[PDB]
């Protein structure tokens, strides 16, 4: 056995006989005989990798002629994971020799052994990230024997490489002995450098694919998640129960529950007497960080083997088969994402040892987290019980699922906002049922306007039509008594009972009543309730109300504007006019932007005249006050779009906008010499008549300056008083200089200001229509009688001035 | 045991003392047409 | 010497030689040193160097890779091993759902440098898939050869002149990632032959190995990235769209804003629709008219007006700079081109690769930015909320890398518009809560309105219009009070601080003032300075604030609040209670019973009754308590106004105490815990001070309070024999109007009690009630305090009347049956 | 430069026609207690 002399003998020999080893391809010497060898080798190991990665099967050929080179004992790959912050290196392949095949050093994943950050240099390389040779094992200060004792085995020279993706260590290799040598001569130190840099390339590309699928798996479900959580607004529970169903097949789990913790923060007045009462116990068990208790309502458990099987316990026991480990209820104790590596051979829960149904289930690894509302309040614990791989859970398994229940609980807004929203609706309902309580008339008051229980012995809604017109024949006033017939008609001089009856009448006179079958009942509460309905303020209120839909009234009868409308839209109209000021506060639409009221907010433009419609129509909504109810679909249609064209015209602003296109309307009424023609031609068309009609409304609440003077200065005096109240009432609320018609003090300066309104926003309304048709000139005139009296008055007062000036 | 390396059961670790859970991570998401609009301004409207 | 016949002899030398020199036989390999591989000759055959060859493509799988250097070094030595020249790896993507195949390394031929056998993105050759053996390639999956390529079907020559070159012959063969295909390497021409050989195929084949698992690599990092991000992004806007509920604009602009790196775009920009689908009545009539001639320019396929309200772009590329346009103009350089609109028109995810080469659209031509900033690359797609209708359109300009979108991209943007759309639910729901909220506000103001005392009937009691002569709220306090003690009656004479008390003399009107005055024999109005005007605007509110129902009327609740002040003052319950709290049992007793429709909590449960559904338990109790602090919580009709924060604290708790406490099914809960207390009464011997263990103990005093509502409730059963039975009938009357009601409305039978044809029972079915309820809570105060002895008489008396009734019924039962 | 492909600018397409986008995407998601001797006694009145 030579020693070193050798050296000259084994290359230079060059092989000198062209087939020396039994068959060469062109090799030379030794040198460049190992090297075709080894290339084949290394090409066939290549060529295993191709496609299909078994990272398990190529790195064990890998390892098993990696020995020999070193002449290592024993090769054994180390995997690197991460569980709940700490990092763990699990035993995959071990004790792999040549002479071995791969069943024999695989290590199952109910078989291995794990090591800590620190216990031994296969933690102190991953911590260091870097190679270490130990000479011999007793010095080192750190080594663990925990692999000696098992192994019946004996180690006395090591050496350890990590196998690194970047920064991220993907496991540990390493040859645990050195046979013909003391201490790892250095040159297979390099060697192992390098025949061990491209088997690498395979662990990470494991590594990479691994991540991709946890990854996509994440995208997934978040995904899926975002779309349930938008479908619609539901409790927690539905909610909860839809989003985790709906993703089951990408969690790779067997068994997997959610529970909900009550949310009864602070106990009720008379909750906790019994307490301080000598008796009922005050509770002692674990409690909530933020300060509630623990207590589970509803728990929903999934099962993924076998069959679905899905079910919900109501009210869990003590004794569930998820609530019992104990580790449900630590985690609502404080906020931890729990994970375990062998749940049966733990103390600290009480995980069953035995099988659970006859399948024989058995809980290996758990994985509980809470679910917190981004309050940092704990909403539920969602546990998920084993892995469809077998393998314990990962770090990539935590974030994933961590995710989800992060997603999970931020989308509790949805759930709270649904809560909210129905308390609102319900106390929106509540407050619609006190006002139309407080609006509608009682059967004891109904009878001033219809005596039944005098005339007759039955109640007012148990009569035929026929014997409740013949009490209406006699109490209602005729047409001539009240003259309801002419554009003078005095209002002040009738009480506002009368003002029903009269109302009640004009609906008569239509023959509208009788048309489309309406019962008399509900039309008498209605008009009583919509007199009910006006404020008690000092101008808008039931009286003038009234008035506009007489003035309509007279000028579609008395008028002939009711030629182009047919009957049914003439019931549509003094029913729209007769509401259109129901709900007035006195402020008019500018004190509703200044005030902040919660009008603005609501409606956008025409604040005031847009709030009115809603509440007209709010109060013919229900039965036995609604006057629409035996007008098909069609009409009824009908009536509401005429009602929302009508009751919304009549504001002032739109008024200024849209006169032109009257203006337009009534000059084309001249071109047609047959007044009798232009009633075929403007009965048919849609927007024309619409615009008319609109005009209108707008043409008859500007009423009253075209009463005769005597009503006009007490209707005037009116209304100057409640524009005084409103600008009293303006400049301590809003603390501002109200305009000089809204200054009490500027009284004086009133008839001015009366002959600037008629020349400016009336005159246009009372003249075209006074073109358009000769037959409504009294209005006209009587208003230019109206505006030069308020004149005579203003050139008094400027006389009086001057005076003050000229005295 | 000969089938596995002298383990059963579950995996086995060189470690007593109290488990450490996750801390969780609570850091890493955190004017219509006029010839002068204003001559119907001293009125109620606008 | 030389006599060493074992290694003379085969096969032992060789086992001794590996275990010494192999190691520095394999070390010096895969070490730095460059291939023995002589490339001058060009038929090598590869006898032994074939070794060499391969342990050079093992030598650059050490862990820094970019994908580039080492196939680009590999093709170089395939160059030599297929004896042909000028290969070229078409790399593979996809647009659009349709696939391209785009070079990436051109002209690669041995001895050539990587930097001129590389193209940028830039200026890169993007062949279709549908033509060319390229794409017959790509389609087919597998490697094809066709020599002589002008008599070879699916030829295309558009590079073959625009490189001037011949391409003789041509060999390709694809690399699969698992059954996608990622790269196709081509080989044209053959140097030294005619056509490529069949051992040329294998041998592409065989040397092939080491390049199709490095690109595998790269990929897999890129798809790793990709999948990372898009879990990002849909993760940091969970978070933006979950911290308020806000509108749509601020939203979308946070949830944008703060997931502006993972998409790496130099710029985007954000586009939103006016959503109105329908014009305004006033709006439509000048249309029709003749005036403003209608819209006839594009809409969507929904059927809207395409009209971009507001634009907010990001800027990146450059310095930071979010900025937002209100009503933009149609010229913005991101709507300058059509993209936007024709995307609004249609919903397409429009992806271009090319501006200049642009056609339709024509996009900008022009630097836009100060720096050379021109846009190449663009991607647009549209936001649908759940029902196919766009709100929205984002674009995203130029990447920062460089090259075209893909597909892997294109799925990144293409799931967060997506999440835009879901999350409209959120924009949504936040203008119907404000107009929801807005629209409870009003009515809750028309109710109040509704139940209040006004100016015209304030003078009805309290009256300065004449004998003054001018409204209350002007007069001084010390000058109001001399106009009410001519007015509210005598508590001595009218008979109201004693049990036996019947109001059905008195007028309607009376009872305010009763209850009016009932404050000032407490002495409590003039302590605490309330006012006297809201005072009795208040009291006079309560009486309005009553329904008109037969029993539950403004009648019942003053006959409660009389029965509580009676069991203060003559009764000697004042000792516990402070004067504070008699002031909050008073008013609590005066309005527990606020707003009673006239039907039990069991119709509320049984009807749904909206009331029923927002509170859970005690339903009537509950509406009445948050009914009657509504009415005080207001300025001119509250009186706790001046009152400092903790007794006001402490005044309105204790109304949740009694109003609450009235309950009956909460009064029989909880009943034998007063008997305890009554029972420690009387074990404090020798002396009648038991009251001051009462008076800090609170507890006690709050059951007792609890107790006092549930002994005035039903203090019907109390009165005297000519006023119990007319009440006994009320009630009876409107038991039988609430089954009535119910028998109609629900379609079931009710109780006997509600049945109208069980009247003649009433008697029997009182004593029962006046056995069972009641004759428990007057008879545990009448042997806990001896000054309310009278109440057990008037109810002992009471139900031996009763009995006779209950008996004349029996003997008239007996003798019709007898009869039979 | 020698650019290699011998082409600069923008990528070239061999075949030109209208622009084709891609169509949107929706087959997957949007596939559409008293303590009591007797309790029967507080029901005979309006309780319980
Ligand atoms: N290959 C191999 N390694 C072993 C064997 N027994 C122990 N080891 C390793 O040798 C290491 C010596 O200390 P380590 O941290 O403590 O952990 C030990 C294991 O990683 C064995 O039989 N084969
Ligand atoms: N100059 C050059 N052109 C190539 C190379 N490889 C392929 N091509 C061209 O790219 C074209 C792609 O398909 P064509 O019909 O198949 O014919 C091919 C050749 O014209 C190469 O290495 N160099
Ligand atoms: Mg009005
Ligand atoms: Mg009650
Ligand atoms: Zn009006
Ligand atoms: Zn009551």
């Amino acid at each position: 056995f030579a020693d070193q002399y050798f050296g000259r003998k084994l290359s230079p020999e060059d092989v000198a006989n062209a087939c020396e080893d039994g068959c060469p391809e062109g090799c030379t010497s030794f040198r460049e005989l190992c090297q075709v060898e080894e290339s084949a080798a290394l090409f066939e190991l290549v060529q295993d990798m191709q496609e299909n990665v078994n990272m398990e099967r190529v790195v064990f050929k890998i390892l098993r002629r990696l020995c020999s080179i070193l002449h290592a004992d024993r090769c054994s790959l180390f995997m690197y994971r991460q569980r709940n912050g700490v990092a763990e290196l699990a035993t995959r392949l071990f004790s792999v020799q040549p002479d071995s095949v791969l069943e024999d050093c695989l290590v199952p994943p109910d078989s291995e052994i794990v090591f800590p950050l620190d216990i031994g240099v296969v933690g102190h390389v991953a911590q260091t990230k870097k190679m270490v040779n130990v000479q011999d094992v007793m010095e080192c200060p750190h080594f663990s024997s925990f692999a000696d004792e098992l192994t019946d085995y004996v180690t006395r020279n090591i050496l350890a490489t990590p196998i690194m993706n970047g920064k991220d260590v993907v496991a540990v290799i390493m040859a645990v002995n050195k046979l013909d040598g003391p201490c790892f001569t250095s040159e297979d130190e390099d060697v192992f450098l390098k025949y061990l840099n491209f088997g690498t390339l395979n662990l990470k590309i494991y590594h990479l694919s691994y991540l991709h699928n946890c990854e996509t798996r994440r995208g997934q479900v978040l995904l899926w998640s975002a779309n349930k959580v938008f479908e619609e607004l539901t409790d927690i529970e539905r909610q909860f129960h839809k989003a985790f169903y709906t993703v089951r097949a990408y969690l790779n789990c067997d068994r997997y529950s959610v529970g909900l913790l009550d949310m009864t923060k602070e106990k009720e007045f008379f909750d906790v007497w019994p307490v301080l009462m000598g008796e009922a116990q005050a509770y002692s068990g674990p409690r909530t960080p933020d300060g509630r208790e623990i207590l589970f309502y509803k728990v929903i458990d999934y099962i993924l083997h076998g069959k679905e099987d899905i079910k919900v316990i109501p009210s869990p026991p003590a004794d569930h088969w998820a609530l019992a480990s104990g580790l449900p209820t630590y985690v609502a104790e404080s906020g931890f994402i729990c994970n375990i590596m062998n749940a049966p051979a733990d103390e600290m829960f009480n995980f069953q040892e035995g099988p659970l149904d006859d399948s024989g289930w058995i809980v290996k690894n758990v994985l509980s987290m809470p679910i917190v509302n981004k309050k940092e309040e704990i909403v539920g614990v969602a546990t998920f019980y084993n892995r469809k791989d077998g393998k314990p859970f990962d770090e990539q398994d935590e974030v994933l699922m961590e995710s989800l229940t992060q997603f999970l609980g931020w989308s509790v807004l949805n759930t709270d906002t649904y809560d909210k929203m129905n308390k609102l609706e319900n106390r929106k309902d509540i407050a619609q049922d006190m006002v139309l309580y407080h609006v509608r008339c009682d059967r004891e008051e109904i009878q001033l306007i219809l005596p039944t229980r005098e005339r007759l012995g039955k109640e007012p809604a148990d009569c035929e039509e026929d014997e409740l017109g013949k009490i209406l024949k006699e109490v209602l006033p005729g047409p001539a008594k009240f003259d309801i017939y002419e554009f003078h008609f005095s209002d002040l001089e009738c009480t506002e009972l009368e003002l029903v009856k009269c109302g009640i009448q004009m609906y008569y006179e239509l023959g509208v009543v009788r048309k489309f079958q309406i019962p008399q009942e509900v039309l008498v509460r209605f008009l009583f309730s919509v007199s009910k309905g006006y404020r008690r303020i000092t101008y808008h209120n039931w009286r003038h109300g009234f008035n506009v839909a007489q003035t309509m009234f007279t000028l579609l009868m008395t008028g002939k504007l009711k030629s182009y409308y047919t009957d049914l839209e003439a019931f549509a109209m003094v029913t729209a006019g007769l509401c259109h000021d129901i709900d007035h506060r006195g402020t008019n639409n500018l004190y509703q932007m200044k005030s902040q009221n919660p009008l603005a907010k609501l409606h956008g433009s025409s604040i005031l005249e847009r709030h009115h419609l809603e509440f007209g129509k709010f109060l013919l909504s229900e039965e036995t006050l609604n006057i629409y109810q035996n007008l098909n679909r069609r009409q009824h249609e009908h009536v509401i779009h005429l009602m929302d064209i009508a009751i919304i015209a009549t504001d002032l602003a739109l008024y200024f906008k849209k006169r032109t296109m009257f203006q337009k309307i009534v000059d084309e009424s001249k071109n047609y010499e047959d007044r009798k023609s232009w009633v075929e031609y403007l009965s048919l068309e849609t927007t024309r008549k619409e615009i008319v009609m609109a005009m209108m409304m707008t043409a008859c609440d500007l009423s009253a300056i075209t009463k005769p003077w005597e009503v006009q200065s007490k209707v005037a005096l009116l209304v100057a008083a409640e524009f005084w109240e409103q600008g009293d009432l303006e400049r301590t609320v809003l603390d501002q200089q109200p305009i000089p018609m809204m200054d009490r003090n500027k009284a004086a300066e009133l008839p001015k200001l009366q002959v600037g309104f008629i020349d400016f926003v009336c005159t246009f309304v009372y003249k075209e229509f006074s073109r358009f048709h000769e037959e409504i000139l009294p209005m006209f005139d009587r208003l230019q009688n109206n505006r030069k009296e308020w004149k005579a008055l203003a050139d008094e007062y400027e006389a009086k001035v001057k005076a003050l000036e000229e005295d | 045991i000969r089938s596995a390396t002298r383990v059963m059961g579950g995996p086995v670790t060189p470690r007593k003392g109290p488990p450490k859970f996750k801390q969780r991570q609570t850091r890493q998401f955190k004017a219509f047409n006029h010839l002068e609009l204003h001559e119907l301004a001293q009125y109620g409207i606008i | 010497e030389v006599e060493k016949f074992l290694d003379s002899n085969v096969s032992f030398a060789k086992q001794y030689y590996n275990l010494r020199y192999r190691a520095k036989v394999i070390s010096d390999l895969l070490g730095p040193r460059e291939a023995a591989v002589d490339f001058s000759n060009y038929h090598a055959l590869n006898s032994v160097e074939e070794s060499e060859i391969i342990f050079d493509l093992l030598r650059d799988f050490q862990d820094n890779l970019q994908a580039e250097k080492c196939v680009f070094n590999v093709m170089k030595k395939l160059c030599f091993l297929l004896q042909a020249d000028r290969m070229s790896l078409f790399m593979y993507r996809a647009r659009n759902g349709i696939a391209e195949l785009a070079t990436r390394l051109f002209n690669v031929h041995k001895d050539a440098v990587l930097e001129e056998c590389l193209v940028a993105p830039d200026s890169e050759i993007v062949f279709p898939l549908d033509m060319g053996v390229v794409g017959h390639v790509a389609l087919s999956k597998k490697i094809v050869n066709v020599p002589n390529t002008e008599e070879d079907e699916h030829f295309c020559d558009f590079v073959d002149t625009l490189t001037e070159y011949q391409t003789k012959n041509i060999l390709a063969s694809p690399i699969m990632n698992g059954k996608d295909v990622v790269a196709i390497i081509m080989v044209v021409n053959k140097v030294d032959g005619p056509h490529f050989t069949e051992n040329d195929e294998e041998i592409l084949l065989k040397y092939l190995n080491f390049a199709n698992l490095i690109m595998k690599v790269f990929h897999l990092s890129y798809l790793h990235n990709c999948e990372t991000r898009r879990g990002q992004i849909l993760l940091w806007s969970g978070s933006k769209v979950f911290e308020e509920l806000t509108d749509i604009e601020r939203q979308f602009h946070k949830a944008l804003y703060t997931v502006r790196a993972f998409l790496n775009c130099d710029r985007y920009s954000v586009g939103l629709l006016d959503m109105t689908k329908q014009k305004e009545f006033f709006d439509v009539w000048p249309v029709l008219m003749g005036e403003a001639p209608p819209y006839a320019g594009p809409r969507t396929p929904d059927g809207r007006e395409i009209n971009f309200y507001k634009v907010i772009d990001y800027i990146l590329h450059g310095k930071e700079d979010i900025k937002v346009i209100p009503n933009p103009p149609p010229d913005h350089w991101a709507l300058v081109s059509g993209l936007p609109t024709y995307v609004a028109q249609n919903g397409l995810i429009c992806n271009i690769m090319n501006a200049p080469s642009e056609d339709f659209f024509a996009f900008q031509k022009e630097p836009l930015d100060e720096s050379g900033w021109m846009i190449k690359n663009v991607l647009s797609m549209p936001i649908v909320n759940k029902k196919e209708e766009i709100v929205g359109v984002a674009t995203f300009y130029n990447r920062k890398d460089g090259k075209p979108f893909d597909e892997m991209d294109e799925t990144l943007m293409e799931s967060l518009t997506q999440f835009l759309g879901w999350s409209v639910l959120n924009p949504d729901t936040y203008e119907l809560m404000n107009k929801l909220e807005n629209r409870k506000d009003i009515f809750q103001d028309m109710v109040k309105y509704h139940v209040k005392c006004d100016n015209e009937e304030i003078q009805t009691i309290l009256k300065t219009r004449e004998v003054y002569g001018k409204e209350p709220w002007e007069c001084e306090e010390e000058e109001l009070a001399e106009i009410l003690q001519g007015e509210l009656p005598d508590a001595d004479k009218y008979e109201i601080n004693k049990f036996h008390f019947s109001d059905l003399p008195l007028t309607e009107l009376e009872l305010v003032k009763c209850g009016i005055q009932m404050y000032y024999e407490l002495k409590v109005v003039d302590k605490f300075h309330i006012p006297q005007e809201a005072l009795v605007r208040f009291m006079y509110s309560l009486s309005k604030g009553y329904r008109r129902i037969t029993y539950h009327n403004w009648r019942h609740g003053f006959n409660v609040g009389q029965t509580m002040f009676s069991l203060l003052v003559t009764g000697k319950l004042k000792r516990y209670f402070t004067d504070l709290e008699a002031l909050a049992m008073v008013t609590a007793a005066f309005c527990h019973d606020i707003d009673h429709r006239g039907t039990n909590n069991l119709y509320q449960m049984k009807s749904q009754n909206p009331l029923a559904k927002l509170h859970g338990s005690s339903i009537l109790e509950r509406h009445h308590l948050e009914f009657g602090k509504t009415l005080l919580r207001d300025e001119s009709l509250n009186i706790f106004q001046n009152l400092n924060r903790r007794q006001h604290e402490h005044a309105i708790h204790m109304m949740d105490i009694a109003i609450i406490a009235t309950d009956l099914a909460l009064y029989f809960k909880k009943r034998t815990m007063f008997q305890k207390i009554v029972d420690q009464s009387k074990t404090y011997e020798t002396q009648q001070e038991w009251t001051q263990y009462m008076m800090l103990d609170q507890t006690r005093k709050e059951i007792v309070m609890a107790m006092m509502m549930t002994a005035c409730d039903l203090s019907a059963i109390t009165k005297p024999w000519e006023v119990q039975s007319k009440v006994a009938l009320l009630v009876a009357a409107e038991f039988w109007e609430q089954g009535d009601l119910e028998r109609t409305v629900l379609q079931q039978n009710p109780i006997p009690m509600m049945d109208r044809n069980k009247a003649d029972e009433l008697p029997k079915l009182q004593v029962g009630f006046i056995d069972f309820v009641c004759t428990f809570v007057y008879k545990e105060f009448s042997r806990f305090h001896e000054e309310i002895t009278p109440m057990l008489d008037g109810i002992t008396n009471n139900r031996k009347e009763w009995k006779a009734l209950a008996d004349e019924y029996e003997t008239k039962m007996k003798g019709l049956e007898e009869e039979k």
